[PDB]
RNA sequence: GAAACUGCGAAUGGCUCAUUAAAUCAGUUAUGGUUCCUUUGGUCGCUCGACUUGGAUAACUGUGGUAAUUCUAGAGCUAAU
RNA sequence: CGCACGCCCGGCGGCGACGACCCAUUCGAACGUCUGCCCUAUCAACUUUCGAUGGUAGUCGCCGUGCCUACCAUGGUGACCACGGGUGACGGGGAAUCAGGGUUCGAUUCCGGAGAGGGAGCCUGAGAAACGGCUACCACAUCCAAGGAAGGCAGCAGGCGC
């Protein structure tokens, strides 16, 4: 289920050897009034990189794009909208500026179409520095 | 082949030429700082090791 | 660039020293000390363009290598020393104490101040702190690191120290309702009373400083001294009182002052 | 020599970054360690900032920590058995972090039976002849040995370490990079890690 | 690197229409009526006079 | 007070625009992801176990090399932050 | 290491210089975040099993990172102009011209970058891939008792060529 890699997997700072006679979980607030989501607390994933349940630290920049593809390993492309403004024609132009950004096992059901609010830390890989923070899911998509 | 010759304990050095091939021939095929007799080089030289 | 830089030419050189163009190339690039290079006032700069007791760089020279100037109650034999804010130049041969604090413009002003006034500063605590046995460490805005401070003292605050055995006399806590000089930005020596403080978690805190007539102006808190208690200075001020009155105004003083004389 | 640069490598797009500056030094990069198992030779290289940076070449003692109990021992690093990243790494035995050694339990179970008063490994029937073993088994005045009782009784060890110490052999997991400190300091495998270890040597071995 | 200006500027624009009758008359009416040496002289007070303009208007169609 | 050993500086300054098209660069922010001579301020009987130790080298003295250079080999004497 | 020389029964300490593991500060540097550039379709598809986009564990580095190893995954970019090509292209603050829009220039004294004949490799140091540092090769080129020795003006002057 966990542990597919043939290093082992753990939340390096809790310790699961304690002699007696559930495993605990490490996990914490990433501020900016951001809930940590009901699965980082009551998962049994392994993530270094989960803001909730891992070692990156947010701050800098919270942008948001719309979910374009999700056909990478814990990773998706956002396409973030805005409107360049020509000064000669004072008309604008549509422009697009699509970022690979980390998403978490945490967020279990995110479909593409949904919008994504994304908080700046550390390089995570080669293209990768944002991670997926909260997902509103899009317009209706009840049913 | 000229020899700079040097006793220390006295602190007094000379420059002494050589023209005599069979007194060089004991002294090739030697490495540097080797202790070789000089009772060969001349008569003055006797019992001399350098 | 292959390391750190030593020529300051004179265009790139901080405005409020106010350098004329024609007289050289260079400026006097201030050595590493207590304040930021941008934000002091270089002794060399203070001694001989505003004092004018000097004409030259060497003449400055002369006089700084006879031990008179005294920054802080500490003899200062290096010409380009940066001398920043609230900092104390006693200099005992001539009888006369200065303390640098910003005129109601964009500069340093040339304040006296008494013997009895140039013995203590106001430094603003930047980061406090915990050594290696708990014992509590501040750092204040000239580098000093006091260690045993009172515990109440918090990371905007204001100490009252002494120039003599470096130890904490008094303290104003950064509170709403306190006089603060700002020191840093548009309203660069502007003085008045805290109004309000604005949270923004990850960005600048924006706090609104009310002035005596009346006028409102927000500076981020980084910029902001508090430099007395109530309305109360614990300094002395330059004249002006840091009001920064409008160009309309200062015309009208100045041509008043100016048919006054006639 | 050995870049350690971005602008050498294709784009986001696959579009190349024509180099705007030859290599500069603090893009900088070294030979690796490959740190062996043997008698102790660490060799000093000085890096930026005029600081130190120790190369183990070999190494035979490490720092060790039975972590259920906060024993911590400087042992005898015998050899490797798995390494999750490369398998020449354990051909040729390299000592890197996260790597599985397998160390003396010696200073493991003098410790244990010196605490508990009770002995570890000694298969039965073994002949305790020196008897000074039988000192640190027995002879107490009273309250000490109520002392001793009182604590006999969280003893239980799991049968999974029980075993290692009997064969002699303990494993651990180098916890330290031992090729830019000079150190092998660890942790004894234990609980669940142990039973997913001994799952992959085994089952890589067949 | 130097301490020098390097701030310059003319005080005089030459007219767009070198021979207009009209223009030439003028001139030389003001030239000869207060002693000037030459055209220039007339084109600095014509230019001194047209940035005042310019700039008083710039001022007039800012709201009161 | 020459010389020489030691310490520091020589990474700044000056010159040119060949390269280089999200590169450089400009505004804006991050280091909670780092290194830092110098300066200024802290620290420096916090540790439980000799009223000053050691053998070399330079300048110096002398003996030399090849046509040649800011090349330097050999000997004897003596210092340290 | 240097000045001042002191305070009781052979007793008895102030100013400074220099040095130092660590901490903050100053000077920075470094790698990142968001938005922004000229002409080109007679450049429409490009990147990848010798890194292209991701995952895990290492290696290396001052540190974050495919930076690089090993094993996995099939990804990344594109008509909103990717990939390729051209520039008599170093970027910006700015300059010329102007009714209001704009067009053209910006090697050039301030800030930032890159280079020292062309590439590459390093010693020392806090900081250099340094060239008024060293080591090779390529091009050129000086002095030779012919064995060898020494080079680097896009520093200030100045010479040839253009």
């Amino acid at each position: 289920d966990i542990q597919t890699e043939r290093a082992y997997q753990k939340q390096p700072t809790i310790f699961q050897n304690k002699k007696r006679v559930k495993l605990p979980r490490y996990y914490k607030n990433i501020g900016l009034g951001f809930k940590t989501p009901k699965e980082a607390i009551e998962g049994t994933y392994i993530d270094k990189k989960c803001p909730f349940t891992g070692n990156v630290s947010i701050r800098g920049r919270i942008l948001s794009g719309v979910v374009t593809k999700m056909k990478m390993q814990r990773t998706i492309v956002i396409r973030r909208d805005y409107l360049h403004y020509i000064r000669k024609y004072n008309r604008f132009e549509k422009r697009h500026k699509n970022m690979s950004v980390h998403l978490s096992p945490c967020f279990r059901d995110v479909q593409i179409g949904d919008i994504v609010t994304v908080g700046e830390c550390r390089p995570l890989s080669k293209t990768v520095r944002f991670n997926v923070l909260k997902v509103t899911k899009a317009a209706g998509t009840k049913k | 082949m000229k020899l700079n010759i040097s006793f220390p304990a006295t602190g007094c050095q000379k420059l002494i030429e050589v023209d005599d091939e069979r007194k060089l021939r004991t002294f090739y095929e030697k490495r540097m700082a080797t202790e070789v007799a000089a009772d060969a080089l001349g008569e003055e030289w006797k019992g001399y090791v350098v | 660039a292959r390391g750190p830089k030593k020529h300051l030419k004179r265009v790139a050189a901080p405005k409020h020293w106010m350098l004329d163009k024609l007289t050289g190339v260079f400026a006097p690039r201030p050595s590493t000390g207590p304040h930021k290079l941008r934000e002091c006032l270089p002794l060399i700069i203070f001694l001989r363009n505003k004092l004018k007791y000097a004409l030259t760089g060497d003449e400055v020279k002369k006089i700084c290598m006879q031990r008179f100037i005294k920054i802080d109650g500490k003899v200062r034999a290096d010409i380009t020393y940066p001398a920043g804010f609230m900092d104390v130049i006693s200099i005992d041969k001539t009888g006369e104490n200065f303390r640098l604090i910003y005129d109601t413009k964009g500069r340093f002003a040339v304040h006296r101040i008494t013997p009895e006034e140039a013995k203590y500063k106001l430094c603003k605590v930047r980061k406090i702190f915990v050594g290696t046995k708990g014992i509590p460490h501040l750092v204040t805005h000239d580098a000093r690191t006091i260690r045993y401070p009172d515990p109440l003292i918090k990371v905007n605050d204001t100490i009252q120290i002494d120039l003599e055995t470096g130890k904490i006399t008094d303290f104003i806590k950064f509170d709403t309702g306190n006089l603060c000089m700002v020191t840093g930005g548009a309203n660069l020596g502007r003085i008045g009373v805290i109004t309000n403080r604005e949270r923004h978690p990850g960005s600048f805190d924006v706090v609104h400083v009310k002035d005596a007539n009346g006028n409102s102006f927000a500076t981020r808190l980084s910029n902001i001294f508090v430099i007395g208690k109530g309305n109360k200075p614990w300094i002395s001020l330059p004249r002006g009182k840091g009001i920064r009155l409008t160009i309309a105004e200062e015309r009208d003083k100045r041509l008043a002052a100016k048919q006054s004389s006639g | 020599g050995i870049s350690r640069d971005n602008w050498h490598k294709r784009r986001k797009t696959g579009g190349k970054r024509k180099p705007y500056h030859k290599k500069r030094k603090y893009e900088l990069g070294r030979p690796a360690a490959n740190t062996k198992i043997g008698p102790r030779r660490i060799h000093t290289v000085r890096v930026r900032g005029g600081n130190k940076k120790y190369r183990a070449l070999r190494l035979d003692v490490g720092n060790f920590s039975w972590g259920s109990e906060c024993c911590t021992r400087k042992t005898r690093i015998i050899d490797v058995v798995y390494n999750a990243s490369n398998n020449e790494l354990v051909r040729t035995k390299t000592l890197v972090k996260n790597c599985i050694v397998l160390i003396d339990s010696t200073p493991y179970r003098q410790w244990y039976e010196s605490h508990y008063a009770l002995p570890l490994g000694r298969k039965k029937g073994a002949k305790l002849t020196p008897e000074e073993e039988e000192i640190l088994n027995k002879k107490r005045s009273k309250k000490i040995q109520k002392k001793y009782d009182e604590r006999k009784k969280n003893a239980k060890i799991s049968s999974l370490l029980e075993e290692q110490f009997q064969q002699g052999k303990l494993l651990a997991c180098i916890a330290s990079r031992p090729g830019q400190c000079g150190r092998a300091d660890g942790y004894v495998l234990e609980g669940k890690e142990l039973e997913f270890y001994l799952r992959k040597i085994k089952a890589r071995k067949g | 690197p130097v301490a020098r200006s390097w701030v310059c500027r003319k005080t005089y624009v030459t007219p767009r229409r070198p021979f207009e009758k009209s223009r030439l008359d003028q001139e030389l009416k003001l030239i000869g009526e207060y002693g000037l040496r030459n055209k220039r002289e007339v084109w600095r007070v014509k230019f001194t006079l047209a940035k005042i303009r310019k700039a008083a208007r710039e001022l007039l169609t800012l709201d009161e």
